[PDB]
C-alpha cells in the first residue's frame, strides 16, 4: 500500500496557554499550544492580535515561559510526548520573524513505566533548573545552566512513587518543591530540596502535613506570602512554615476543581476552574505586622468548560477549552443580570471532539460538504465544513451518531443528556427538550443526586437545522449505533437504531432492540421493534439486508413483506464486533483491542464464511475499508495502520501489515467522501479525531510514492524543524511496546511545505533527482500543486 | 463449612518430606532464541505460575534432570495438540524447584517439583543419542497494554486520576472518574470497562469467591498477568482451549476469555460417552489455595489433573477405601468411573476422622472431563 | 536353567509373615447336606486342593470371616458357569489396619465340590457334598521302557485297559507334565489320582467353560483322561479381547513354583489373579515403572504388560533384581486375559 495523509483543518482544540513577555521586552504575549501547532499572540485593548504560528514535530505537553538572569525577554520551554525537549527563543529582524533553538534534546528514559498522573514539568522561580516527572519513582531534573546546549538530565530517586502534583516553591533560599502524595495511610504533602552539586534530596524546609482523602491541586504563593495552597474536592488549605489555614466552602462541593490562574502578581488572587464550566476567584487577605490573614471563595461565573485559564490584563480572561469553543471574557467588578460576572467577548472555534460525522451534498452542486458532532454535554452542537468556512448548530447536549436521510431531507443525531434523579430533572435546556414535537418510547420488552444518561433521536432540518422531533428512548437504554436506509424492496426509508439496556449491577449487556422508525408528514412512527439479546454495537445496510453486531455475534436480518425482522444467518465470532464495515460482499469486523477479521458473504449457500484475519493486542480506535485488498484503522498511541490482503491456505488466510504511520491525533471516524469539487491520487477517506483536526487519506502509485519518498528524504536536510526534531523519529510508529519507522504513508503536510522554501532551497532539493529527465523545481512545483487540489 | 488447611495440598506431603529446595530463579530474554531438552513422558499442558510435581524412573529421564540440577534448572513442556502423533507449536519451560532422589522398589526414582515460568513457540525439536529432545524455541513475551484512556486522557484532570484504595458505590464512582474521557471517543464508559484489568480482576474474584467459600484476597496475585495465568491453570477446560488460553498474548485477552468460560460452562460430561452429565459447575469447589482443580502425581509417575467437587453423579465405586498416597492428606480415595462406559473417572475422598470439614467430596481427572458451552 | 526357589510363591509372602497358621483339617459326609457362607466377592472357581489367598475389607465378609474362624473355618466358592461349587477351608489368617480400614487377609484351601440346591440371601448356600467316584482296577473285576512294558504285558495278562488305568494314565500326564516342571521331583506330585488330578486341573490355563466341567467329574479316571485329552489339544493362547493375536505357546509354559504353572494370587486390592508363568510373551507392551512392591514371586520386580492390539491388561513382566538369578526375566499372564486355541 501506498497512502497520502493530508491535514485539511489543523487541530482546534487548547490543550495549553501561557502569558508572558516572549516577543518583546514591553508586548504581553499570550502563547497557545493546541496539539502540533503553537500561536504567538500580542495582547492589545482591541484584543488578540495573532503574530505567529509554528508547526512542532510532536504533540506538546509541557510549555513554559521562563527568564533566565541575562536575557532581555522570556525564554520558551517545550516538552513534547515522544521527550523530545526544546528550549526556543523568539528571534525578529524587521518583517522577518522565525523561532530559534537555544537548546535541544530527548529525556527519555530506556526504561520506566509513565506514571498515570502523567507528565508533570516545572520551572524553578529562579530558573535553576527544569523538573520533569514522566515516570514512578524517579524525578528528572535538567540543570539550567547557560552552555547545557544538549538538556542533559540527572534522575532522583522519590521514596514516594504516588506523587499527585509538584511545585517550586517561591522565596526558598534553595530549590525547593512541595509535593502532595498517597500512601496507604492517605494524602500528604512534603517537601523537598533539590541539591544539584550532590545531585539528591535534601529535607524540606517544613514538615509533613495531612491533607483532604482527595486534595489533588497545589499551587505556590509567590511573595510576601510564600508557602502553598492545597486545593482538594470539599477544602482549601494553606501551609507555610508553622502557618495554616484552611477553609471548606460550600460552592465548590458540586463540582472538582481542575484548572487555575494567578490574577496578581502578589498571588492575592487567583481563578479556579471546574469540570462543568464554573469560573470561581480565590482570594487571599493581608495582614501587616506581611501574613496572610484569611482565604475566601467567590464564584465569578460560567464559562465554556475549561482546559486552561490565562488572566491577560483589564480584566480579559482566556479560556481555554478541549470540549468547545475557546473564549475571551471579561470581568467586571458589578454583577449583572442573573449576578455572573462574567461576559463573554470573543469565541474562537473548535470542533473537537469529532466523535461521528457524514458527508452530504446539501446544495447539490456536486461539492461535498461535511457535518460533525463536536463537542461535549453543554458545549456539543454540529459543524457544517465546507470548502474553510464553518457554521455551527449548538445543541447543548452530547452528540453521538448522526446520519443523512436524502428523501426526508433531515438528518438523524442520536444525542444524550445528563439528568440528576430528583424523577430526573434536567440541569438545562437543551436540543432533546426544546423539539417542536416530541415522542417517548413504550415497549412491553424488558438514589438521590445521581446523574443518568437520558438517549434521544432527534430529527433535524437541513436547511435550518431547527430540531424537528426529539424521540426519547426507555430509561436504561443507551442508543449505540444509527443508520438510515431501505431494506428489502420496501420503498420507504427508515430511521435504524441499535440499542442496549444498560444496568450498573450488570457488567455486560444481556437485552438490546433494534428499533426501525419512520419520518412522515412532520412525526417520527416506530415502524418495527426486535428484541435481541446483547447490545447492538453497529449496524450496516447489506445488499438491501441489515447486518448486525449483537455482543460477539454477526446477524442478518431481512426486512419481510409483513415489515419485521427476520434473521438470515449469524456468525458467532469470539471477539466483540465493536466496528463493523461492508463493501461489496466483504465484511471487516473489529474490536477494541486490534483485532480484525475479514469475511464474507456467500449469496448461494446463504452463510458466512472466514476469509482473512489477523490479531495482534493493541488498542483500536476506528477502521475502515481502503478497497478490497487494503484495510486502514487507527491505532494506539495516535497512530495509523495500513493492512494487506501466496496459494496456500495459512497464508491467504493472513493479512500483512503493509503501512505504518504516527499521526499525533486520536482517530474517531473515518467516512469515504471529499469537500473538492468532483489523476495521480485515487480514493477519498476523510477522518475526524478527538483534538478537532480533520484529516485526509488518500492512494497513489508505486512510481509517486517513490517520487514523494525522495522528496520527502530531500526535504527533510533543508527544512529546518522547530526544536530539532527529525522528521523520521516523529512520524515512526510509537507505541510504549516498541518503535518503527514509517512505512507505506507519505507524508502531505511536509511535501506541501515544498511551496514555501525559497527558490534557492527549491534548486537544492531537487538537485539530482530524475523526473527520465533530471527533475527541476518547475516540475515538482507542478506535482505539489495537483496534489494540494485534493482538498 | 469448611475446616480442612487449605495449605497442605499444594505443598504435596506425598511426595516425601526433606526434599532438596532450590532458590533462585532463570528468566530469558522476551524474545531470545534457546536450546531446551524436553521432558518426554508430559502429556500436559503446564501454565506459567503452575506446580508440577514428577516422579521420573528412566535412565536417561533421571541422567538429564541430574545434569540439569547442576546447571538452569529449565526444561521444556511441549503443548501437544494431539496426544498420540506428538505436535507441538507452543510449549513452557517448566524450572525445579524442589528435588529428592532415591531407590524405591528395586529401581532408582528422581521426584522433583518444577514450577512453569516462561511460554515459547517451537520452532525446531530435535532428537538425541540419549533419547532426550531437544527443542529449539523463542521466548514468547507478555505484552501489557496501558490504559484504553492514556490516549484520550485530558490533562487538566490528570490528577484526578489517584483513587484511595479499597462496594457497588465504590466501583460505580471508579468507572465514573476513570472513564470520563470516554465522552471525547465514539464508546460508553460500561464498554471500556469490559477491557479494565481491574474490573475483569473483581468480576473474576466474585466467582473465585463462589468455588471458594472463604477467599483471602491477600492470597490471589496483585497484577492482571500472574493473575490470568492463575485463573487459566485452575479451569476444568479440554485441551483445545486450553491451548487457546496458553497462546493468548495479552493479560486482558486472557482475562476476558477466562470470564467467558466460567459465564458459559454449565455441566461436566464423560468424556467417552459425552451424553452423560457428570457434575456441574456449581458443585465445584477449592480444596486448596491453587484452585478447584491442581496437578498431583501418583506413584508411578502420571500426572492427574483432579478436580475436586462436592457431589458427582453417575458415577460406580470400585475398590477398597485407602489413605495411600493420599493427595489431600486426611482422606482416603476410591477409585471412580463412569457407570455407562466404565472409564475411570477419578476418586472419592472421605474423611479419616470425624468432624473433619467437608466429609466426603470428589477428586475428578480432567482429562476424563467434557465441559459443555452453550 | 532354573536355581529359583520353587517354595517361595506357594508361601504367599507377600501377604505378610507371622499369619496365624490354623491347623487342623475338617471334611463333611460324602453325602450330607451343608450350609455354607458364600463369599460374594471371589469369581474364581476353585478346585480341591488348590489354594486361595484373600484380602477382605467389606465389613460384612469381614464379620463373616471373624465369625466363621471360631466355627468349622469353611467357606463356599460357587462355580458362577451357579450350579456347583467347592469348599474352601481356611488355615491362614490374619487382621491388621493398613491404610484407614481394617483388613482381614486369610489363606484358604479348596476342600470338597458340591451341587448348589439352594442360596439365601452373605449369602448362604445350602448344598449337597459330591462324593469320590473313585473305581478298582478294571483288570482285576473279571480276572525305561521295559518296566513299563512289563507292566502293561504282565499286570494285563488277564485280557484297551491300559487307556483307562489308573497308573498308567497317571504316568502318561507325568511325561506331559515334565515339559514344564524342568526341577521336577517325584515325590512334589501327590501319589494317588484324586489328588494328582486335582492338582493337574487346578494348573491348566484352560478356560472357565472347561474348568466347570473337569470340576463336575467325580471320576478320577475320567479326569485324568479329560485333562490328557485337553493337554494334547491345546497348542497356542491369545489374547481374549482380540481373540486373533497370539500371545504365547504351550511349549512356553513353565512352572516357578511347586504348585504348577498357574497359581492364584491377590494384589494389594483383593483382586485375585491366576497368573501363567511363561519363558516368552508376544504382542505386549510394558507400561510404567518396575516395581518389586508386593511381588508374588520375591526377588522379581513386575511392570505391567498389555496386548498392544487393544491395549488390555494381559499381565505382567517379571524381571530379576540381581545377577546371578535364573530366569532373569519371564511373564505371568492372568487366566480372564487369555484364551486358548
Ligand atoms: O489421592 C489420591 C488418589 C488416588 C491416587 N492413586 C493411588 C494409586 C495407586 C496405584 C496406581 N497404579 C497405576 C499403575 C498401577 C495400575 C495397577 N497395576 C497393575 O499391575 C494392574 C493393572 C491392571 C490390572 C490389574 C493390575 C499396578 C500399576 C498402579 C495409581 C494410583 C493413583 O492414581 C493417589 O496417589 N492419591
Ligand atoms: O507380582 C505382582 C504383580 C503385580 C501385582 N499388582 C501390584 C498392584 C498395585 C496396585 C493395583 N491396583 C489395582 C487397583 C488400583 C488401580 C489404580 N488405582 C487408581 O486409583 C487408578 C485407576 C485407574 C486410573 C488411574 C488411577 C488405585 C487402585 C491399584 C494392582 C496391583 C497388582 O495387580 C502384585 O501385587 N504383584
Ligand atoms: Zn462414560
Ligand atoms: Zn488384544
Amino acid at each position: 500500500s501506498y497512502n497520502y495523509v493530508v491535514t485539511a483543518q489543523k487541530p482546534t482544540a487548547v490543550n495549553g496557554c501561557v502569558t508572558g513577555h516572549f516577543t518583546s521586552a514591553e508586548d504581553l504575549n499570550l502563547l497557545i499550544a493546541k496539539n502540533t501547532r503553537l500561536e504567538i499572540y500580542v495582547v492589545t485593548a482591541e484584543g488578540l492580535r495573532p503574530v505567529k504560528e509554528v508547526g512542532m514535530y510532536g504533540k506538546i505537553a509541557v510549555m513554559e515561559l521562563f527568564r533566565p538572569k541575562g536575557e532581555s525577554k522570556d525564554l520558551l520551554f517545550i516538552l513534547t510526548a515522544k521527550y523530545n525537549a526544546c528550549i526556543l527563543e523568539y528571534k525578529q529582524s524587521g518583517e522577518s520573524i522565525d523561532i530559534i533553538t537555544r537548546a535541544h534534546g530527548n529525556v527519555q528514559d530506556r526504561i520506566g513505566r509513565p506514571s498515570e498522573t502523567g507528565i508533570i514539568g516545572i520551572i524553578d522561580p529562579e530558573c535553576r533548573m527544569i523538573g520533569l516527572r514522566l515516570y514512578d519513582g524517579l524525578f528528572k531534573v535538567i540543570p539550567l545552566d547557560r552552555d547545557n546546549k544538549e538538556l542533559k538530565a540527572f534522575n532522583i530517586r522519590l521514596e514516594e512513587l504516588h506523587v499527585i502534583d509538584v511545585k517550586f516553591l517561591y522565596g526558598c533560599q534553595a530549590p525547593t518543591i512541595c509535593f502532595v502524595y498517597q500512601d496507604p495511610q492517605g494524602r500528604h504533602v512534603k517537601t523537598y530540596e533539590v541539591s544539584l552539586r550532590e545531585k539528591e534530596f535534601n529535607k524540606g524546609p517544613w514538615k509533613q502535613e495531612n491533607v483532604e482523602a482527595e486534595a489533588s491541586m497545589v499551587i505556590a504563593v509567590p511573595e510576601p506570602f510564600g508557602g502553598a495552597i492545597i486545593i482538594g474536592q470539599e477544602s482549601i488549605t494553606y501551609h507555610n512554615g508553622d502557618k495554616y489555614l484552611a477553609i471548606a466552602p460550600p460552592i465548590i462541593k458540586q463540582s472538582t476543581i481542575v484548572c487555575h490562574n494567578r490574577v496578581d502578581p502578589n498571588g492575592s488572587r487567583y481563578l479556579l476552574g471546574d469540570m462543568e464550566g464554573r469560573l470561581f476567584m480565590l482570594l487571599l487577605e493581608k495582614e501587616e505586622q506581611v501574613t496572610l490573614k484569611d482565604l475566601r471563595v467567590e464564584l465569578l461565573g460560567e464559562t465554556s468548560i475549561a482546559e486552561c485559564l490565562t488572566y491577560l490584563d483589564n480584566g480579559v480572561v482566556f479560556v481555554g477549552s478541549r470540549l468547545g469553543d475557546s473564549q475571551l471574557v471579561k470581568l467586571n467588578v458589578d454583577s449583572n443580570e442573573q449576578g455572573s460576572y462574567v461576559v463573554a467577548m470573543e469565541t474562537f472555534t473548535n470542533l473537537g471532539p469529532i466523535v461521528d460525522m457524514c458527508v452530504v451534498d446539501l446544495e447539490r452542486q456536486g461539492q461535498g460538504q461535511l457535518v460533525t458532532c463536536s463537542g461535549a454535554f453543554k458545549e456539543g452542537s454540529l459543524r457544517i465544513i465546507r470548502n474553510l468556512h464553518i457554521r455551527t448548530v449548538p445543541l447543548y447536549e452530547s452528540p453521538r451518531k448522526i446520519c443523512y436521510q436524502e428523501v426526508s431531507q433531515c438528518f438523524g443525531v442520536l444525542s444524550s443528556r445528563i439528568e440528576v434523579q430528583d424523577g430526573t430533572t434536567a440541569l438545562r435546556p437543551s436540543a432533546s427538550t426544546q423539539a417542536l414535537s416530541s415522542s417517548v418510547s413504550s415497549s412491553k420488552l424488558f438514589s438521590f443526586g445521581e446523574e443518568v444518561e437520558v438517549h434521544n433521536l432527534l430529527i433535524i432540518d437541513q436547511h435550518t437545522f431547527e430540531v424537528l422531533h426529539a424521540h426519547q428512548f426507555l430509561q436504561n437504554e443507551y442508543a449505540l449505533s444509527l443508520v438510515s436506509c431501505k431494506l428489502g424492496k420496501d420503498p420507504n426509508t427508515y430511521f435504524i437504531v441499535g440499542t442496549a439496556m444498560v444496568y450498573p449491577e450488570e457488567a455486560e449487556p444481556k437485552q438490546g432492540r433494534i428499533v426501525v422508525f419512520q419520518y412522515s408528514d412532520g412525526k417520527l412512527q416506530t415502524v418495527a421493534e426486535k428484541e435481541v439479546k446483547g447490545a447492538v454495537y453497529s449496524m450496516v445496510e447489506f445488499n438491501g439486508k441489515l447486518l448486525a453486531s449483537i455482543n460477539s455475534t454477526v446477524r442478518l436480518y431481512e426486512w419481510t413483506t409483513e415489515k419485521e425482522l427476520r434473521t438470515e444467518c449469524n456468525h458467532y465470532n469470539n471477539i466483540m464486533a465493536l466496528y463493523l464495515k461492508t463493501k461489496g460482499d466483504f465484511i471487516l469486523v473489529g474490536d477494541l483491542m486490534r483485532s480484525v477479521l475479514l469475511l464474507a458473504y456467500k449469496p448461494m449457500e446463504g452463510n458466512f464464511e472466514e476469509i482473512a484475519r489477523d490479531f495482534n493486542p493493541n488498542w483500536m480506535s476506528a477502521v475502515e475499508i481502503l478497497d478490497d485488498d487494503n484495510f486502514l484503522g487507527a491505532e494506539n498511541a495516535f497512530n495509523l495502520f495500513v493492512c494487506q490482503k501466496a496459494t496456500t491456505d495459512e497464508e491467504r488466510q493472513h493479512l500483512q501489515e503493509v503501512g505504518l504511520f504516527h499521526l499525533g491525533e486520536f482517530v474517531n471516524v473515518f467516512c469515504h467522501g471529499s469537500l473538492v469539487m468532483q489523476t495521480p491520487t485515487q480514493g477519498s477517506v476523510l477522518f475526524g479525531t478527538v483534538n478537532g483536526m480533520i484529516g485526509l487519506v488518500t492512494s497513489l502509485s508505486e512510481s509517486w510514492y517513490n517520487l514523494l519518498l525522495d522528496m520527502q528524504n530531500r526535504l527533510n536536510k533543508v527544512i529546518k524543524s522547530v526544536g530539532k526534531i527529525e522528521h523520521s523519529f516523529w512520524r515512526s510508529f510509537h507505541t510504549e511496546r516498541k518503535t518503527e519507522p514509517a512505512t507505506g504513508f507519505i507524508d502531505g503536510d511536509l511535501i506541501e511545505s515544498f511551496l514555501d522554501i525559497s527558490r534557492p532551497k527549491m534548486q537544492e532539493v531537487v538537485a539530482n533527482l530524475q523526473y527520465k529527465r533530471e527533475a527541476t523545481a518547475d516540475d515538482l512545483i507542478k506535482v505539489v500543486e495537483e496534489l494540494t487540489r485534493i482538498h | 463449612i469448611i475446616n480442612f488447611d487449605t495449605s497442605l495440598p499444594t505443598s504435596h506431603t506425598y511426595l516425601g518430606a526433606d526434599m532438596e529446595e532450590f532458590h533462585g530463579r532463570t528468566l530469558h530474554d522476551d524474545d531470545s532464541c534457546q536450546v531446551i531438552p524436553v521432558l518426554p513422558q508430559v502429556m500436559m499442558i503446564l501454565i506459567p505460575g503452575q506446580t508440577l510435581p514428577l516422579q521420573l524412573f528412566h535412565p536417561q529421564e533421571v541422567s538429564m534432570v541430574r545434569n540439569l540440577i547442576q546447571k538452569d534448572r529449565t526444561f521444556a513442556v511441549l503443548a501437544y495438540s494431539n496426544v498420540q502423533e506428538r505436535e507441538a507449536q507452543f510449549g513452557t519451560t517448566a524450572e525445579i524447584y524442589a528435588y529428592r532422589e532415591e531407590q524405591d522398589f528395586g529401581i532408582e526414582i528422581v521426584k522433583v517439583k518444577a514450577i512453569g515460568r516462561q511460554r515459547f513457540k517451537v520452532l525446531e525439536l530435535r532428537t538425541q543419542s540419549d533419547g532426550i529432545q531437544q527443542a529449539k524455541v523463542q521466548i514468547l513475551p507478555e505484552c501489557v497494554l496501558p490504559s484504553t484512556m492514556s490516549a484520550v486522557q485530558l490533562e487538566s484532570l490528570n490528577k484526578c486520576q489517584i483513587f484511595p484504595s479499597k462496594s457497588y458505590k465504590w466501583w460505580q464512582k471508579y468507572q465514573k472518574r476513570k472513564f470520563h474521557c470516554a465522552n471525547l471517543t465514539s464508546w460508553p464508559r460500561w464498554l471500556y470497562s469490559l477491557y479494565d484489568a481491574e474490573t475483569l480482576m473483581d468480576r473474576i474474584k466474585k466467582q473465585l469467591r463462589e468455588w471458594d467459600e472463604n477467599l483471602k484476597d491477600d492470597s490471589l496475585p496483585s497484577n492482571p498477568i500472574d493473575f490470568s495465568y492463575r485463573v487459566a491453570a485452575c479451569l476444568p477446560i479440554d485441551d483445545v482451549l486450553r491451548i487457546q488460553l496458553l497462546k493468548i498474548g495479552s493479560a486482558i485477552q486472557r482475562l476476558r476469555c477466562e470470564l467467558d468460560i466460567m459465564n458459559k460452562c454449565t455441566s461436566l460430561c464423560c468424556k467417552q460417552c459425552q451424553e452423560t452429565e457428570i457434575t456441574t459447575k456449581n458443585e465445584i469447589f477449592s480444596l486448596s489455595l491453587c484452585g478447584p482443580m491442581a496437578a498431583y502425581v501418583n506413584p508411578h509417575g502420571y500426572v492427574h489433573e483432579t478436580l475436586t467437587v462436592y457431589k458427582a453423579c453417575n458415577l460406580n465405586l470400585i475398590g477398597r477405601p485407602s489413605t495411600e498416597h493420599s493427595w489431600f492428606p486426611g482422606y482416603a480415595w476410591t477409585v471412580a468411573q463412569c457407570k455407562i462406559c466404565a472409564s475411570h473417572i477419578g476418586w472419592k475422598f472421605t474423611a479419616t476422622k470425624k468432624d473433619m470439614s467437608p466429609q466426603k467430596f470428589w477428586g475428578l481427572t480432567r482429562s476424563a472431563l467434557l465441559p459443555t458451552i452453550p
